[PDB]
């Protein structure tokens, strides 16, 4: 009915960091 | 129609893209000039010997607004090599971000960078979204501070949030001088440079820092040797984890504010009673400086002792929290819901740069 509760229920159900596309770092430190 | 995460931090900005695992670039938040006119992040500390370097952001707050036009600059057309004016862009703030911050960041990617849209999400809340919750005390610590933040569906709880001025750089800083104390000698910019990667490499936290003390004088079994960038081998010891210890003692570089420990009991117990439960269970640790072996094990410890014997105690230390909160900006700015939660540049004209007020909480 809010979509503040819609949203809090996607971030619960989205699977986490394996559902997002793996891509490299260009890591300094 | 690809959103930007950028996660500027004290010491280290982390960027990339919405629906990407990982930030693209993660480079240092340094602005450095002559002792060209200025040289930003990785540039700059490639000549760090020859110039002053600033940080813009101290204490996890922008403080330096025409260095940080830099770095955002520097972030978007070297680092991500988009052009702005296409591509919504979510920012993080450090928790409890003065209002006309706020509103500054807002106005600058706006009228600077002529972003479509923008967001500015706190940093902890963000780093409990990449765990999968939504509910629980996020204790976050960097290379300038550290904070506790207690977080109930999504709302950060200021009247409970804790600090503690004490972070990564502190005990970078703290591991030079003990390894001096020791014989070495860690006195240039370069050196420094390698105490910091001793401490990301070697360093932990003991579970009782009197038996680890112990084991350490009797005997080698704690000793490491660490090879140099031009071979020499050194071996470090005790200072292991007496260089982390001072996030439990700040007292060790003359702090008398509370530990970690405490600022996370401190913190639930500024909550309601009734959702105290629930942070105790869902305790998250994000940030480099929480990435030290045996912080959780500690943690658990330490929170043990100071809550109600019955209470059920978890610390979740996900083994990419350096960076968790960039991989919750990137859930949550890739996530259908969240598409009518941007300020629009439209949004923007209307109300001004206090709209971020009204659309960021
Ligand atoms: N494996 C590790 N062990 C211990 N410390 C680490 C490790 N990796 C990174 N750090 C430290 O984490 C710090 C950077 O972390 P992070 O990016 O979370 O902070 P920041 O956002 O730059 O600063 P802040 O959050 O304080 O504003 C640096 O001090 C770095 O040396
Ligand atoms: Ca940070
Ligand atoms: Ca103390």
């Amino acid at each position: 009915p809010s979509l503040h509760d819609a949203l809090m229920e996607a971030i619960r159900s989205s699977g986490g960091r394996e559902k997002l596309r793996k891509v490299t770092t260009n890591d300094r430190s | 129609t690809t959103a930007l995460v950028c996660d500027n931090g004290s010491g280290l900005v982390k960027a990339g893209f919405a629906g990407d695992d990982a930030p693209r670039a993660v480079f240092p938040s340094i602005v450095g000039r002559p002792r060209s006119d200025s040289y930003v992040g990785d540039e700059a500390q490639s000549k760090r010997g020859i110039l002053t370097l600033k940080y813009p952001i101290e204490h996890g707050i922008i403080t330096n607004w025409d260095d940080m036009e830099k770095i955002w600059h520097h972030t978007f057309y070297n680092e991500l090599r988009v052009a702005p004016e296409e591509h919504p862009t979510l920012l993080t703030e450090a928790p409890l971000n003065p209002k006309a911050n706020r509103e500054k960041m807002t106005q600058i990617m706006f009228e600077t960078f002529n972003v479509p849209a923008m967001y500015v999400a706190i940093q902890a809340v963000l780093s409990l979204y990449a765990s999968g919750r939504t509910t629980g005390i996020v204790l976050d610590s960097g290379d300038g501070v550290t904070h506790n933040v207690p977080i109930y569906e999504g709302y950060a709880l200021p009247h409970a949030i804790m600090r503690l001025d004490l972070a990564g750089r502190d005990l970078t800083d703290y591991l030079m001088k003990i390894l001096t104390e020791r014989g070495y000698s860690f006195v240039t910019t370069a050196e420094r440079e390698i105490v910091r990667d001793i401490k990301e490499k070697l360093c932990y936290v003991a579970l009782d820092f009197e038996n680890e003390m112990a084991t350490a004088a009797s005997s080698s079994s704690l000793e490491k040797s660490y090879e140099l960038p031009d071979g020499q081998v050194i071996t470090i010891g005790n200072e292991r984890f007496r260089c982390p210890e001072t996030l439990f003692q700040p007292s060790f570089i003359g702090m008398e504010s509370a530990g970690i420990h405490e600022t996370t009991y401190n913190s639930i117990m500024k909550c309601d009673i009734d959702i105290r439960k629930d942070l105790y269970a869902n305790n998250v640790m994000s940030g480099g400086t929480t990435m030290y072996p045996g912080i959780a094990d500690r943690m658990q410890k330490e929170i043990t002792a100071l809550a109600p014997s019955t209470m059920k105690i978890k610390i979740i230390a996900p083994p990419e929290r350096k960076y968790s909160v960039w991989i919750g900006g990137s859930i949550l700015a890739s996530l259908s819901t969240f598409q009518q939660m941007w300020i629009t540049k439209q949004e923007y004209d209307e109300a001004g740069p206090s709209i971020v007020h009204r659309k960021c909480f």
